[PDB]
């Protein structure tokens, strides 16, 4: 179900073109005469409102912005009943005569998985996890287990809710944590990291990712360089410059990855020009960063703006090490920022405490704050030095 | 975790990335 | 033309460069840029932009 | 297919030319696996001139 997450995904906002959501709204009628894809569009409406809410038909009766082109037509309205008999009446009756003739037990809990699947697109979560929960008793080895947490992940991805669902993807784990080969471990880690991303929790789920899709691909719901600009943009956002020389430009996988194709331009435009520290070259390859990766991938967009308030503070603060004092011709007059323009980006990074920069307002000499011997020796431990009695008292002083 | 989230507002990508464009014009 | 030799050009580039900033370093510091890059023998945004990333 | 179905030291030229694909690319991992079984299955075969040079 990626092909209609993945491209549908545009309905949320696109300020770049008007037909990106109408060349993307294509494969969401082509796909759903195969398969009921009922339950995602009647979510989108229920997600975000005042933008693509009002282009269902019958949801409540409106009509706006610019697509007319995704509803349900007097055809699949008529096929909503012709798919219900097919994945409810058809198979139910076809597996109630599996127990009665007690054929096999491990075939008739694949039964049950696989028509766990097709609750998916009915729309009805509670005899979703039901006959999983059926073929739950019947399974024996991890065979048998492994379709089961790939059908509850799609839960959380197919409906985009990150509440109940992350629920039941720790409970297979924390209840018999095995894991297997470490393939599966490392997938019952990523789906950890997943909703965490909802929440934006930077750094900590974020470095999980580069790891596993420079490793291995599911490829059963999307290809090896379609959800790869998902590692590219937070490969250099998570890891400092660094070990970006011995980890990112090179690479095995990486290095082979942006010969596939050049919707990419992070590992390799971005890399190359932060390693050479030349930010003349390195800001025009972002123009083309947020519009044609960033918005179309889905959990990108999930942040978006989030990027540049960590990258815009990341990218001066690596110049103005290699320099006791910068100059303002060369941030004004030359690279990215005009003069009062310059006032916007630094100007709310210094008070939140991210970096410490000094500029000129009259001869135009950028000083750079070294903290030379002191660093977290002496200011910053004064700050994390009065969390001991902080948290001592805190709930000390109370008993019990 | 949740301070990060509404000081975040709709400013930078949509906007700082159109002004990069009349930038290197006027150079 | 070739991939090899131009891969070790920079390589050669900087090893000749970092040998030139030996003779510069070795001494005391807080000397002229406008006399470094004599030394050097390259433009001053060029020695500029190669020092600093060292 | 070609694994000990049709020519046993035709691999070494194979595995020669497949270095050179991964090359191009920059991948370490895949040149180095590949021109390393081809060195090693080399020992047993005689190339004249226009393999073992290479």
């Amino acid at each position: 179900n990626y092909e209609v997450s993945e491209k549908a995904f545009l309905l949320t906002q696109s300020k770049v073109s008007i037909e990106q959501r109408k060349e993307a709204a294509e494969f969401v009628l082509a796909k759903i005469k195969e398969e009921e894809m009922a339950p995602y569009y009647k979510y989108l409406c229920e997600e975000y409102l005042v933008n693509n809410g009002q282009s269902d038909l019958e949801h409540d009766e409106k009509s706006d912005s610019l697509n007319e082109w995704i509803k349900f037509d007097q055809e699949l309205y008529n096929e909503l009943c012709k798919k219900n008999e097919s994945k409810i009446k058809e198979l139910n009756e076809k597996i109630q005569k599996l127990e009665e003739d007690d054929e096999g037990e491990l075939e008739q809990a694949q039964a049950w998985i696989n028509l766990g699947e097709y609750y998916a697109q009915i729309g009805d979560k509670d005899n979703a996890e039901k006959t999983l929960g059926k073929s739950l008793s019947k399974a024996i080895s991890t065979g048998a287990k492994i379709d089961v947490m790939l059908t509850i992940a799609r839960l959380g991805f197919f409906y985009n809710d990150q509440l109940y669902v992350k629920e039941k993807l720790e409970a297979v784990n924390s209840m018999i944590e095995k894991g297997g080969d470490w393939e599966r471990r490392n997938r019952y880690k990523t789906y950890y990291g997943i909703h965490c991303l909802a929440v934006r929790n930077f750094k900590e789920a974020a470095k999980l990712l580069v790891d596993s899709l420079a490793t291995f691909t599911s490829i059963e719901l999307t290809s090896y360089e379609s959800i790869a600009t998902y590692a590219s943009v937070t490969g250099l956002f998570t890891l400092e410059r660094t070990d970006l020389k011995s980890k990112v430009i090179d690479s095995p996988e990486l290095l082979s990855l942006i010969s596939t194709t050049a919707a990419l331009q992070s590992i390799s435009s971005l890399t190359i020009s932060l390693y050479a520290s030349d930010y003349a070259s390195y800001f025009p390859y972002l123009l083309e960063t947020y519009a044609n990766v960033l918005i179309p991938c889905k959990y990108l967009n999930r942040h978006a703006d989030f990027f540049v308030r960590e990258m815009r503070r990341k990218v001066y603060a690596q110049l103005l090490e290699s320099y006791k004092t910068l100059s303002l011709k060369s941030m004004a007059s030359a690279f990215g920022v005009s003069v009062a323009f310059l006032d916007n980006d630094l100007g709310k990074f210094i008070p939140n405490k991210q970096l410490n920069c000094v500029i000129d307002r009259v001869n135009g000499i950028v000083e750079t704050n070294r903290p030379d011997n002191k660093n977290a020796q002496y200011h910053l431990l004064v700050k994390q030095g009065d969390g001991l009695l902080t948290k001592l008292q805190k709930y000390g002083a109370a008993v019990r | 975790e949740n301070w990060d989230d509404v000081e975040v507002d709709d400013d930078f990508t949509n906007e700082l990335k159109a002004e990069l464009d009349r930038y290197k014009r006027e150079n | 033309g070739d991939e090899l030799t131009r891969s070790h050009f920079n390589a050669l580039y900087d090893t000749l460069l970092e040998s030139n900033l030996c003779k510069i370093i070795e001494p005391f510091e807080c000397v002229e840029i406008s006399h470094i890059s004599k030394i050097i023998g390259l433009d001053t945004q060029q020695v500029e932009g190669k020092l600093s990333q060292m | 297919e070609f694994k000990k179905l049709d020519d046993k030291p035709s691999l070494v030229d194979v595995h020669l030319l497949e270095s050179k694909v991964y090359h191009k690319l920059r991948n370490l991992a895949k040149s180095k696996a590949s021109l390393t079984a081809a060195r090693t299955a080399a020992n047993s075969i005689y190339c004249p001139t226009q393999t073992v040079a290479e």
